[PDB]
RNA sequence: CGAGACUCUGGCAUGCUAACUAGUUACGCGACCCCCGAGCGGUCGGCGUCCCCCAACUUCUUAGAGGGACAAGUGGCGUUCAGCCACCCGAGAUUGAGCAAUAACAGGUCUGUGAUGCCCUUAGAUGUCGGGGCUGCACGCGCGCUACACUGACUGGCUCAGCGUGUGCCUACCCUACGCCGGCAGGCGCGGGUAACCCGUUGAACCCCAUUCGUGAUGGGGAUCGGGGAUUGCAAUUAUUCCCCAUGAACGAGGAAUUCCCAGUAAGUGCGGGUCAUAAGCUUGCGUUGAUUAAGUCCCUGCCCUUUGUACACACCGCCCGU
């Protein structure tokens, strides 16, 4: 039901995935920290949604 | 007129009909017969695999 | 399982089992629930019993204490009329005699033409509180 | 009175387990955790539910004043 | 009591029911034909037409001609219709 | 009215602004009320950041 | 609402005042001196002779 | 609604009736005894309290609001 | 033990009877016609309750570091009927509560001590424990 | 205690479900035995959750209704425990077995749901879920006990005990039975 | 652009850093010391006060920085996408507020405004004091409150809280522990506290318990009235209010109709603050006791999606005809 992802999250995710492919893992916790290093994101909830979607993408991508 | 009481067990909750959406279609395996499997409407909330005690297959209970 | 004692008089009413003694008495005016309860305590009578129980003796002992309240240490504050307006004492008023005094006081303040008197006579509400959409249906 | 009853029950069972977990042995504490958790009563996990805030325009939190209509 | 030898009505027996009070489904009426035995009228069948009227100055103390559908001697419930009526006028 | 609004609006924007809006409200031309919005740039009204980001007078 | 017709709408403002104390023990003036300097606006700081 | 009263005098006959009806009961409360006789409810209660010093009735509750008596051990 | 370990209802009743044996409770010239608290719609059933209250007060003081009239008044207090307005908490009679504190002091069940108001006397501490023992054997509920 | 978890002075053993269609919404030992009913005081948290709640706990909850009596569980637990004792004197047995029988006999089979048919008063004969049959039964029985108590000497405990026993084996002095016979009769009829 | 996002609050951190206007632990524990129990007893356990440390801690209490939720892991489903369903951990993709666009409205306000246009009045005031009314009731309406009882009326007793607040203030001023007296209202003496120090270990009400009463307008209910005491004010008459006694109503479940509600929610129940010389049946928050029930859908209703029709366009509460 609720809290489907917004455009702001998905755009950032595409960005990150393309330019940091080798660095990125598939684990939420480590990716969350990588997003702190490679970007300035002004909220933790936003950063979590970004990180989260980026793991989901990496899983699909590695097929 | 009269028929014997048939126990019939919920196989599949078909979905919801009713004008207000408060009638649920159900398909009940006739239990005595595996050949029969007939659609009866249940008023209540239905959880699959629970058992109805049909007093009729007359006056078929159907969408509205 | 004792009948036997029954039919007692307090003032002008027949008092029989129905309720606890105290409550049973309050058929008459000028005796509320609290009044009859405290009279019985003074008169050394168990008030949990019925009024179809207890003999004539106990009744008379109650009547004497109610109608001489000060002389049996029922204090002045406890009285329905304190200092009164007719009588320079402090009187407990009972039975039909309360109705008398109520009439007296209403007539009294119609003569004297005091606000309480006039309002009551005319049927207007004596208290200053709203009667705007109340005091009827 | 009821709030406290539920709280105490949670603390005593947790207490026993806590003591055995650092000092005695794991098998004892684990056995207790098994027995409790199955029928369940939330004695090793916290209850989330605390009072919901009241918002104006009603006499209650979600209760609201009667409206009137011609 | 009642004048009749039997204590209960039977299927399709024309009776007279005193409408005591209206509540929920219709009314818990008393059959006056057989003592003061309890029965009920509406929910499903009683009405023959709808015109959005059934009283105005028809107050209380009144009474309906009804016919017995289902009678339960043991349970003390009598399902009654007025819609069945035609020779039972 | 329009000249005054345009000059001030243009000057404030030129100073450096993400955006700005000037509203003139009240009556004009006798007995009818009017409002006009003279806006340029970006403006928000969303949540708590509006209080922080935008200054009003 | 000024002039109350419509609906019952209430506004509640809060203001959250924060207090803290710190008890230093060491000699007389050099305490209150070294502390109270190097600050001017917008946070009250009180140095009290209280406590023996 | 309703109007129902009971005798509020403690009587002869109803006490005797009680004790000699005793195999009927296995459940005894004030209300039951009151209904089955014409004894008050209050003086239902009290009659039981007397009765319990025969011990044809045995306490199995002692609650403030109302009490529950058994007849003998269990009937 | 503390008094809390044993049956509280039985404790106050046992202590109240022990007070009766002592033969004094320095009783008021009121409590035979009183309003009592304003939470009451009927005058007291008996004049017995003064002993029970005294026992209760003694127990309450035993718990605390010292207390006076205020503590007793809230415990005995309840809901006050305001007529046709909403029922609300209040504190009732203070003359009786004060009198009970004075009377217990006279017997030396409680005495003035630090933290204001009366705190338990070792004489009272001994008395309370003896009835506590009787209660302890009797039940626990 | 861990071998079998009893009720607070009665047994949970020897409680039999006398119907095969009402199973898995009647329980008292099929995991759900308790000395004292209380889960966490929510039962509306999930739609799943209702299955967790046994018939005994549901009966205590449904009882507290009508404004003054609302939200007083402690009063109801005391009344209910007393009620079980009253049942036990009156029939021997186990009071929980009496309760189970009462539910089964009071629960309807067919009922009716509204269906359009010319704007005339007709309805469609439908069977109802066993969850609904249990829910409605418990409602009927609690409402029956309360209704009797209101202007009669007997207390809620006594009237509840009387209501269960009459329903357990029919007597036609139980409200729940009388209502059920009306619902099933009407169902059979209709269009 | 709105909303989302965002922010604030509620919940999960025996991890992090702290605490003598805060507590807890933990000795050594001794004393008041009771034996209540064990031990012969010293001693041990114990509600509180008192012993206190160069004790220890942040668990409860406090508030700072940190992490935790992202549908993350796993399994089904789906354009294998966006997303959906279940499952684990568990605060679950289940909290509540704050937040408002484009544009409309002759919504309300000149009596909030020494904001303001024009008009009136202005020394003879519509600029200030003395007095009365807003509080008058054959009747219509609305929000409420109190009720219709036994989960209660009554008499004893048990017993657990939270959000907040206070005097020494720029036109007027506190909360009261504690002593005494009085049934009560109230009177009177102290002392502390701009305060997590003192009120207030907030030991509140619901609740729990042993009775009495016994479903009976009964003692449910407290209307109306009569007599008296006090409190507030210089002034209470038209009860300002409070208390004491008596007098002891309708109402025993509410028609035509109609509101609100999905979880610490409905309902029951008290408390603190605001108005304030005095005066709450009000409202704003707060904790307590705590359900039954959808668990969905568009039927009615409202709002918002395409399409279609329109003699409508101040827009159907519109228009529009004949006698």
């Amino acid at each position: 039901m609720g809290r489907v992802r917004t455009k702001t999250v998905k755009k950032a995710a595409r960005v990150i995935i393309e330019k940091y492919y080798t660095r990125l893992g598939n684990d939420f916790h480590t990716n969350k920290r990588v997003c702190e290093e490679i970007a300035i994101i002004p909220s933790k909830k936003l950063r979590n949604k970004i990180a989260g979607y980026v793991t989901h993408l990496m899983k699909r991508i590695q097929r | 007129r009269v028929q014997p009481i048939k126990l019939a067990r919920v196989t599949k909750v078909l979905g919801r009909t009713g004008s207000q959406g408060q009638c649920t279609q159900v398909r009940v395996e006739f239990m005595d017969d595996t050949s029969r499997s007939i659609i009866r409407n249940v008023k209540g909330p239905v959880r699959e695999g629970d058992v109805l005690t049909l007093l009729e297959s007359e006056r078929e209970a159907r969408r509205l | 399982p004792e009948k036997f004692q029954h039919i007692l008089r307090v003032l002008n009413t027949n008092i029989d089992g129905r309720r606890k003694i105290a409550f049973a008495i309050t058929a008459i005016k000028g005796v509320g629930r609290r009044y009859a309860h405290v009279v019985l305590r003074k008169a050394d009578i168990d008030l949990t019993k019925r009024a179809g129980e207890l003999t004539e003796d106990e009744v008379e002992r109650v009547i004497t204490i109610m109608q001489n309240p000060r002389q049996y240490k029922i204090p002045d504050w406890f009285l329905n009329r304190q200092k009164d307006v007719k009588d320079g004492k402090y009187s407990q008023v009972l039975a039909n005699g309360l109705d008398n005094k109520l009439r007296e006081d209403l007539e009294r303040l119609k003569k004297i033409r005091a606000h309480r008197g006039l309002r009551h006579f005319w049927g207007l509400r004596v208290r200053g509180q709203h009667t705007k959409t109340t005091g009827r249906r | 009175h009821v709030a406290q009853i539920y709280a105490i029950r949670q603390s005593i069972s947790k207490a026993l387990v806590a003591y055995y977990q650092k000092y005695v042995d794991e098998a004892s504490k684990k056995e207790i955790k098994d027995i409790l958790i199955q029928y369940d009563r939330t004695l090793l996990v916290a209850d989330p539910r605390r009072c919901e805030s009241k918002k104006f325009g009603g006499p209650g939190a979600r209760a609201r004043y009667q409206k009137s209509y011609r | 009591c009642r004048f009749y030898q039997h204590k209960f009505p039977e299927v399709e027996d024309v009776v007279m029911v005193n409408v005591r009070s209206i509540a929920e489904m219709g009314a818990y009426v008393s059959l006056l034909e057989y003592n003061n035995i309890e029965g009920m009228i509406l929910l499903s069948e009683l009405s023959r037409r709808r015109i959005r009227s059934i009283n105005k100055l028809i107050r209380i103390g009144r009474n309906e001609c009804v016919v017995v559908i289902r009678v339960d001697k043991e349970k003390g419930y009598i399902d009654l219709s007025k819609r069945r009526v035609s020779p039972e006028e | 009215v329009r000249r005054a609004c345009y000059g001030v609006l243009r000057f404030i924007m030129e100073s450096g602004a993400k955006g700005c809006e000037v509203v003139v409200s009240g009556k004009l031309r006798g007995q009818r009320a009017k409002s006009m919005k003279f806006v340029d740039g970006l403006m928000i009204h969303s949540g708590d950041p509006v209080n922080y980001y935008v200054d009003t007078a | 609402t000024p002039c109350g017709e419509g609906s019952k709408t209430w506004d509640r403002f809060q203001m959250r005042i924060h207090k803290r104390l710190i008890d230093l023990h060491s000699p007389s003036e050099i305490v209150k001196q070294i502390t109270s300097i190097s600050i001017e606006p917008g946070v009250e700081v009180e140095v009290t002779i209280a406590d023996a | 609604r309703d109007k129902l009263n009971n005798l509020v005098l403690f009587d002869k006959a109803t006490y005797d009736k009680l004790c000699k009806e005793v195999p009927n009961y296995k459940l005894i409360t004030p209300a039951v005894v009151s209904e089955r006789l014409k004894i008050r409810g209050s003086l239902a209660r009290a009659a039981l309290q007397e009765l319990l010093s025969k011990g044809l009735i045995k306490l199995v509750s002692k609650h403030r609001a109302q009490v529950i008596y058994t007849r003998n051990t269990k009937g | 033990v503390t008094v809390k370990d044993v049956n509280q209802q039985e404790f106050v009743r046992a202590l109240a009877a022990f007070l009766k044996k002592s033969g004094k409770l320095k009783v008021p010239e009121w409590v035979d016609t009183v309003k009592l608290a304003k939470h009451k719609e009927l005058a007291p059933y008996d004049e017995n309750w003064f002993y029970t209250r005294a026992a209760s007060t003694a127990r309450h003081l035993y718990l605390r570091g010292g207390a006076g009239v205020g503590s007793m008044t809230k415990i005995y207090g309840g809901r006050q009927r305001n007529g046709v307005m909403p029922s609300h908490f209040s504190r009732g009679s203070k003359s009786v509560a004060r009198r009970v504190l004075q009377a217990l002091e006279g017997l030396k069940m409680v005495e003035k001590d630090q933290d204001w108001g009366r705190k338990l006397t070792p004489q009272g501490q001994r008395d309370l424990d003896r009835i506590a023992g009787q209660v302890a054997a009797a039940k626990k509920k | 205690t861990p071998d079998i978890k009893l009720f607070g002075k009665w047994s949970t053993d020897d409680v039999q479900i006398n119907d095969i269609s009402l199973q898995d919404y009647i329980a008292v030992k099929e995991k759900y035995a308790k000395y004292l009913p209380h889960s966490a005081g929510r039962y509306a948290a999930k739609r799943f959750r209702k299955a967790q709640c046994p018939i005994v706990e549901r009966l205590t909850n449904s009882m507290m209704m009508h404004g003054r009596n609302n939200g007083k569980k402690l009063m109801t637990v005391r009344i209910v425990k007393h009620a079980f004792e009253i049942i036990h004197l009156l029939t021997g047995e186990n009071p929980l077995q009496v309760l189970v029988n009462a539910i089964i006999n009071s629960g309807p089979r067919e009922d009716s749901t509204r269906i359009g048919r010319a704007g005339t008063v007709r309805r469609q004969a439908v069977d109802v879920s066993p969850l609904r049959r249990v829910n409605q039964a418990i409602w009927l029985l609690c409402t029956g006990a309360r209704e009797a108590a209101f202007r009669n000497i007997k207390t809620i405990a006594e009237c509840l005990a009387d209501e269960l026993i009459n329903a357990a084996k029919g007597s036609s002095n139980s409200y729940a039975i009388k209502k059920k016979d009306e619902l099933e009769r009407v169902a059979k009829s209709n269009r």
